[PDB]
């Protein structure tokens, strides 16, 4: 498993843990944002989910972009007219960072329905770079999830996809999920997926690796379990539509468990 | 970043990169000699190049004595200057100046050890270099060698996903890439250092192929054509062909005759076919080759 980098996985995990704390957005930047709301951010993220589906972008790219947006909005006040330009530049930067074949700038302009010019997008690109001080190699929920997946006895695709889906759902709702770190949402997502599919629970081995227990994960878990139950009703549905696709094993069609016994 | 172009004084051109020219420059207030890498964003209709975004973001968190330091980024709206720590020479030029004498074994040993430290640090921080070659390894007057040119580097996840296929200068490129495998990992950087290690001893590239197929054939002719025994899954790989000639593995003492038993051991593990068995930068630091290692200065 050199693909699983056995000589470095622990060093990497430890490092991401440190970086996730340094790249964390301000919990509650929206109260400090005069003209935008969590509702508008949900709309933006859901849109970005559809953009990534359309340009066949990695899941990582979506997660990076959301990170960039939240970090940006943590220090930069933005008018609702401009929120999408931030988002577009975030997704462009994410794509150039993470994708073998990023979509061209023009394609980003096109998906905003000429709301914005090529010149405006590339100028926000620079501004976002300036605000984040090129600090773009951010830990995401997925980077944690993929390592946690290695602890399955044995690997179950349904688990893997369901945990991806739940972690994605959390990107949508700044309240409450801005208050939990990627590593923690990923643990909650993993456990919830594992329990739903196989009945099993957070592995001792992941307690060893992460330090997290069901005790420490419980608050996030209760929030995530709620989001799962109410997801058919949520005003944003792009992620559910996305996760009906066979690519992801149709996991958005699986029934959430009514209780957790936690 | 505290930087502004007025405090720098250009000295001379020192090379070209993937974004334009590199210049040696002097900080006029501190005295510090730096290397400026200019990116002409003006010629860039697609905004800031992906190569630059990766190089800056990745080198911003790689602080290590054997990785070249990004000191600053000056982001004018017209141009982007990357301010780097300055180093006198690259390992390629030094090998050309050290011909007929050869690099002293102590200096090879020092250099390899340092390269392994820098790379271990890269790998430990989720970064693949993906273009290790002597041109991209910089040396100073104090006997330091440092990984440079992160324009092709990539932040990886665990396990790895499919990344770019066009990776690594051909002569330094690992078989798993040549055979078109869905997945490549940290092992591809070790392969490169493997080639570099041989190259430091012989003063010539170990596998100087002109085409992908010629590169493979040269590797196979030196290390033997791999089968399922030495490298399980090889015969299944996208660009494996059963028609491949089947060369015998040559005795490794004949690949690099001047090299001692410990050197041979180490090199053999760096050039193992199977990426899963290839030695890691971290493990290699403990190799007995390095028992008596010191850090002498370049001798020229
Ligand atoms: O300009 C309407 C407000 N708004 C922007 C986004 Br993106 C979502 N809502
Ligand atoms: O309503 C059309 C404009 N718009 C784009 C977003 Br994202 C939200 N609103
Ligand atoms: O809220 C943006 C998503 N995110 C947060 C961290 Br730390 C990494 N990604
Ligand atoms: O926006 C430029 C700030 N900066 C400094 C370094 Br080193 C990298 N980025
Ligand atoms: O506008 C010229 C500023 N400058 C360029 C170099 Br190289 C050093 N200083
Ligand atoms: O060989 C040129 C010297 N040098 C380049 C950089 Br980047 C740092 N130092
Ligand atoms: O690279 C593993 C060592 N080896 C290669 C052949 Br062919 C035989 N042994």
């Amino acid at each position: 498993g050199v693909n699983e980098v056995p000589d470095y996985h622990e060093d990497i995990h430890t490092y991401l843990r440190e970086m996730e704390v340094k790249c964390k957005p301000k919990v509650g930047y929206m109260k400090k944002q005069p003209d935008i709301t969590n509702s508008m951010r949900a709309i933006l993220v859901d849109w970005l989910v559809e953009v990534g589906e359309e340009y066949k972008l990695q899941n990582e790219t979506l997660h990076l972009a959301v990170n960039y947006i939240d970090r940006f909005l943590s220090s930069m006040s933005v008018l609702r007219g401009k929120l999408q330009l931030v988002g577009t530049a975030a997704m462009l930067l994410a794509s150039k960072f993470e994708e073998i074949y990023p979509p061209e700038v023009a394609e980003f302009v096109y998906i905003t329905d000429d709301t914005y010019t090529k010149k405006q997008v590339l100028r926000m690109e620079h501004l976002v770079l300036k605000v984040l001080a090129f600090d773009l190699a951010a830990p995401t929920i997925n980077q944690f999830l993929t390592q946690y997946f290695l602890h399955q006895q044995p690997a179950n695709c349904k688990v893997e996809s369901l945990a991806m889906f739940l972690g994605e759902l959390s990107l949508i709702d700044a309240d409450p999920y801005l208050k939990y770190l990627p590593s923690v949402i990923a643990a909650a997502a993993f456990h919830l997926a594992l329990y739903t599919v196989t009945g099993q629970s957070w592995p001792e081995s992941l307690v060893q690796k992460t330090g997290y227990t069901l005790e420490t994960l419980k608050p996030c878990l209760l929030d995530l379990h709620q989001t799962y139950l109410r997801a058919p009703q949520h005003a944003q549905q792009s992620i559910r539509e996305k996760y009906k696709n066979s690519k992801y094993h149709g996991v958005s069609l699986l029934n959430p468990p009514e209780t957790l016994n936690v | 970043g505290p930087g502004s172009m007025e405090n720098f004084q250009k000295v001379e051109k020192i090379g070209e990169g993937t974004y334009g020219v590199v210049y040696k420059a002097r900080n006029k207030l501190t005295g510090e000699v730096v290397a400026l890498k200019k990116i002409r964003l003006d010629t860039e209709t697609e905004g800031v190049p992906s190569t630059a975004i990766r190089e800056i973001s990745l080198l911003k968190e790689l602080n290590h004595p054997n990785i070249v330091k990004l000191l600053d980024v000056i982001h004018t709206e017209n141009k982007l200057y990357l301010v780097f720590e300055f180093l006198h020479q690259d390992l390629k030029k030094f090998m050309d100046a050290s011909a007929l004498t050869g690099i002293p074994l102590p200096l090879i040993k020092s250099y390899l050890f340092q390269l392994l430290q820098g790379l271990a640090f890269c790998h430990s921080h989720r970064v693949l270099h993906r273009d290790l070659k002597p041109q991209n390894l910089l040396i100073n007057t104090e006997g330091a060698i440092k990984l440079a040119d992160f324009g092709l580097a990539r932040a990886f996840g665990v396990p790895v996903r499919t990344y770019t296929h066009e990776v690594v200068t051909l002569w330094y490129r690992a078989p798993e890439i040549l055979l078109g495998c869905k997945y490549y990992s940290t092992a591809v950087d070790i392969w490169s250092l493997g080639c570099i290690f041989a190259e430091m001893v012989t003063r010539r590239a170990l596998f100087p192929g002109d085409s992908e197929i010629d590169q493979l054939f040269r590797i196979f002719r030196t290390l033997g054509t791999p089968d399922e025994v030495v490298w399980p899954g090889v015969t299944s790989m996208p660009d494996y062909k059963p028609s491949f000639p089947k060369w015998a593995r040559q005795d490794f003492s004949k690949v690099v005759p001047p090299l001692d038993e410990d050197g041979r051991s180490l090199l053999s593990q760096m050039l193992h076919y199977d990426p899963n068995k290839r030695i890691s930068a971290k493990a290699a630091l403990a190799h007995p080759f390095f028992q008596d290692v010191t850090k002498p200065v370049p001798h020229l």
